[PDB]
């Protein structure tokens, strides 16, 4: 028993109709043993629909399910910013083992108007500089889309393979992302250079923006 | 079929009859029983992978077809036998039949 | 109606993993409880259940490695995983069947409520508490005179760390990033907050339960 | 006794009768029965804290080496009346031991 | 005819301990299997059993913290201990009842065979190599102080195993800190101090540490 | 519930002598004969010797025998062999819903020898150790008998308490003596505060307590 969810990803604007498919390889028990769940990051899944079409108590009217046997569809009629999540279907089956199984999930992303990031640079603290490592942090705050190119320059020399990025989930109301880029250097290499720059390229910016500091003052 | 003839010949891990001798005075504290001194009560034990009643067969079938299985089977007594005893009231002998004292066969229920 | 998973957090390869799910507000004699795991960046996977009636059923891929049982006298459901491997690193959830068992209408493949989940990391590496460093405030001269500040929580293992600001009083504009795995085998993350530049007391409360670490770092210019 | 009257509105963890409705077509694959569509089969389940079980419970306390531990299982069974068709001719049948009425620790 | 216990070397306090007893040459449907623990420097303590018939019995001090069970198909007896404290540090043995259960004659409190025993250490301390310090002489005595190590197993030899006479390696002590400490000494002719080299060879396998120190007046 | 009291705690005998070990149960054992004896050597599991109070297990030499019923039991070793010096435990079987079995506390059968006063040695903290932040002062009591010995730490005048831990070795397999080490642990700052550090040793083999001392920074 395999549930196939399609599409893998969908990006839609608030107000649009989201149509999610779930195809079972074999008939679900009683043709209606199919449920839908919404999962937000670091959270347990939330039950939305059970028995293919029955809405759970407190679940908004905009959610509706249909299908019987093997072809199931979850519809979100008027998409809201808070509807970004990964949606899963789960089927019930006859058998000696696989009584239940979940689909692979469909990631729903909310489209919004392009917003440029507010950029900040943070030098390593004197506390950390006592140890042998220096972490330089670049913050890209509240932007859209997720695509962003962050380049590190140390005395105008491009850095490679010594930085890592991390991205927040979309904000509940404004649909924006935030990103951290962290440059890790040895404290000895950090104290041998003067200018530290983070260069940001984004669809919301006409040309790249550089945020820099000079070590020393 | 899970009786002494079948079980007491090959020690099997699955459900079925197990020998057990019980001394009335030592094992039960029943010091008043004159005869017998003890008896072969036996017991039932072992794994149930093995469908005696219609209800047991129904449950077994349901457990495979419904996504949410109900109860799982376990090794218990099927056929029981009484045990006759002898005790005294002063010097007067009294014979009593105690029902369902001995387990003759087991089953998965 | 609550479910809560407990586990050792960190387990050595080939050892036995033992998880517990503590139940409140419902009887295990009425409801089936399932175990569902979710590896990092992967989907949900049903492991098995211990039914309301006492029957344990497992996914085909379990291969006898899992044992799911209950003790309703301790209001507990258990999962036992033998010979763990890196492939067993995942968040493990406890999830109830939506409805009571045995009624004419079943649960229709619905699970509700769910536990918050417990992360299990399968590793030979030992528990390491983090170092917490400030991210000195960077002020904006115009555009509303905001300032961004934060904390770098570096070199801890295993996950997770939790970060709050001013003992939970400060929540608006906070961006606690997902942790990244460094080349060293240790985790790092930053938590940032935008405050008025005008106001430059801000403390970041860091908790790493695995190493029993609690750091309250005051961030100042 | 451990029956519907004692167990059903008093859900506790010790050995008791538990409700179980079975649909003939959906759960058993029995497509020939006309009436009823399903029935309350029930089952026995729960913790166990006849004369043989009572002697075993006493032996297990007095002897240093205990023998078997009790099981929650079916005590009394009841028949179920059904209606099916042999061609277009009706046939009523009492199917023996289809329902569990009470439980025991044995 | 055989029993083998297995388990994790360490457990952190409050966690649950799981031990296995793998059985060979006899059926678990025929024999009762017991758990017996032995804290360092203390006597044997019967924990409980899982009987040949499937009944589990425990010591009154167990307080429901222990679960003993079996799986005949896997030839395994299990021990589960919850809410583990430092007081649970011990060698855990599994012991078979000498005779088969159920006959007019029992085992008469005899346990045979026994497994080799498995060491369980309950601690929040982390694996750490020892620091070894010389105990300098002024017959003379000299030695090494093998301090602050975790877990318990350390081996001490002198002059790469060549020196064995008058060698006294003391049982380790568990310090308030949670780390172990021991001393190893040797009495030697005072006239040999300066010409005969004295080196203590210390090996701590759980941390892969091997430190050898010269001990001189 | 049921408690098995083994006496004496320690039995000191020479090879060839007769050994008698007692075991007394608080309540009568099940069937008055559910009592077994076991021998235990270091790093090994216990070895079954006698079951049902008096039945010798196969392969156990005939010098071992057991007697008693109800609550009072004895294990006898007719003529002790060197391999018989070990710890011996009795185990009882009982009725109940818990405590089906219990072991006694054990009796150590120790090798007898003459009273020997220890050769005492004091060791100041190492140069290497002071570099960290702790100081350990070691007092070695080498090759003595009986096991009983007392060590009192004395810094300047002050008798110490709670800052020392002692450890004893097993009987030496050549001369049947004990060696004891007592370590006085202090912080680097608490150690630099004082000058004369002394180990006061009391043993059966000493007329007056022995003292070994040093003046910090000798």
């Amino acid at each position: 028993a395999v549930l196939t969810q399609s599409p893998g990803t969908l990006s839609l604007s608030p107000g649009e109709r989201a149509t999610l498919s779930c195809q079972s390889s074999q008939s679900v028990y009683n043709n209606n043993y199919l449920s839908w769940f919404q999962q937000k990051p670091g959270q347990p899944p939330r039950l939305l629909i059970y028995g293919a079409s029955t809405l759970t108590s407190g679940v908004p009217d905009r959610f509706s399910g249909s299908g019987s046997g093997t072809d199931f569809t979850l519809t979100i009629s008027r998409l809201e910013p808070e509807d970004f999540a990964v949606y899963y279907c789960a089927g019930g089956y006859s058998g000696s083992s696989d009584k239940y199984a979940f689909g692979g999930g469909t990631k729903v992303e909310i489209k919004r108007t392009v917003a440029a990031p507010s950029v900040f640079i943070f030098p390593p603290s004197d506390e950390q500089l006592k140890s042998g490592t220096a972490s330089v942090v670049c913050l890209l705050n509240n932007f859209y889309p997720r695509e962003a190119k962050v380049q590190w320059k140390v005395d105008n020399a491009l850095q490679s393979g010594n930085s890592q990025e991390s991205v927040t989930e979309q904000d509940s109301k404004d649909s924006t992302y935030s990103l951290s880029s962290t440059l890790t250097l040895s404290k000895a290499d950090y104290e041998k250079h003067k200018v530290y720059a983070c260069e940001v390229t984004h669809q919301g910016l006409s040309s790249p923006v550089t945020k820099s500091f000079n070590r020393g003052e | 079929a899970l009786d002494a003839a079948y079980c007491f010949r090959n020690v099997q891990d699955n459900c079925c009859l197990r020998p057990l001798y019980i001394d009335f005075k030592r094992d039960l504290g029943w010091k008043w029983i004159h005869e017998p001194k003890g008896y072969n009560a036996n017991f039932c034990a072992g794994a149930c992978p093995w469908s005696d009643t219609q209800h047991s067969r129904v449950l077994s079938l349901y457990n495979t077809i419904n996504p949410e299985a109900s109860a799982s089977p376990c090794c218990v007594s099927q056929d029981l036998e009484p045990l006759t005893i002898l005790y005294y009231i002063g010097k007067t002998p009294k014979i009593e039949q105690l029902s369902n004292m001995i387990v003759k066969s087991c089953k998965c229920s | 109606q609550q479910l809560q998973e407990s586990g050792p957090g960190l387990v050595k390869p080939s050892e036995t993993l033992s998880l517990t799910c503590t139940v409140t507000g419902f009887s295990l004699s009425s409801y089936t409880v399932n175990w569902v795991r979710q590896p990092a960046g992967k989907g949900l996977e049903w492991i098995g259940y211990i039914s309301y009636g006492g029957s344990a059923y497992y996914a085909s891929w379990a291969n006898g490695r899992f044992t799911i049982s209950k003790d309703s006298s301790k209001n507990q459901v258990s999962l036992k995983l033998s010979s763990v491997t890196a492939a067993d690193t995942a968040v493990y959830f406890c999830a109830r069947h939506m409805q009571v068992g045995g009624a004419p209408t079943g649960s229709m493949a619905a699970f509700d409520p769910w536990g918050p989940g417990t992360l299990v990391t399968v590793s030979s590496a030992s528990t390491k508490g983090p170092s917490v460093f400030p991210l000195a405030p960077s002020s904006k001269s115009t555009s509303g005179g905001t300032a961004a500040l934060g904390c770098l929580v570096k070199d801890y293992f295993p996950e997770p760390v939790t970060v709050s600001w001013n003992s939970g009083a400060l929540t608006s504009g906070v961006h606690t990033f997902p942790a990244v795995l460094q080349s060293s085998g240790l985790y790092s993350l930053s938590s940032v907050v935008t405050v008025p530049s005008s106001s430059l007391t801000y403390i970041c409360n860091v908790n790493h339960k695995p190493s029993n670490t609690k750091v309250d770092k005051k961030v100042e210019p």
